[PDB]
């Protein structure tokens, strides 16, 4: 006649991490639509002739 | 998950995450069938072999 | 405790037993003291040497 706190609830229970980091995020797709340009200062300026 | 990256304006803000849990308790099952030893041993049929 | 011993008259008695439980939660304590560097740490550890 063990008291409920020390029962299947807590005393008899094993922790498992099968659900961890299983639901993923949508795959990255920004490369297909955008291109990467590096920078090394506060801003970047672009110019073309015509 | 984490709070998504936001523009660093005004003052830094400390946020928090969430945790989840799920529990399920095992069950006990049984199945029994009764026969007589004389009946099974007095069995030249070959039946009652794959019991 | 286990059931008291019994004299045999015919059949055994299964009897039952019980269990108990006690729960405690922690606490956090601290104590802090403020000292300026020059006082003793750069001049001499005359006091708070055994801080």
């Amino acid at each position: 006649a063990i008291i409920t706190p020390a029962l299947i609830s807590a005393l008899k229970t094993s922790f498992q991490k099968h659900f961890q980091d299983a639901l993923a995020t949508a795959p990255s797709t920004y490369l297909q639509v955008a291109t990467v340009i590096p920078s090394t200062t506060a801003s970047n300026t672009y110019g073309w002739l015509g | 998950q984490f709070p998504k990256l936001r523009e660093w304006i005004g003052q830094r803000v400390i946020k928090d995450m969430a945790a989840q849990g799920y529990q399920i308790t095992n069950k006990l099952f049984e199945s029994t069938v009764g026969v007589k030893r004389t009946d099974i041993e007095d069995d030249n049929l070959g039946v009652y072999g794959p019991l």
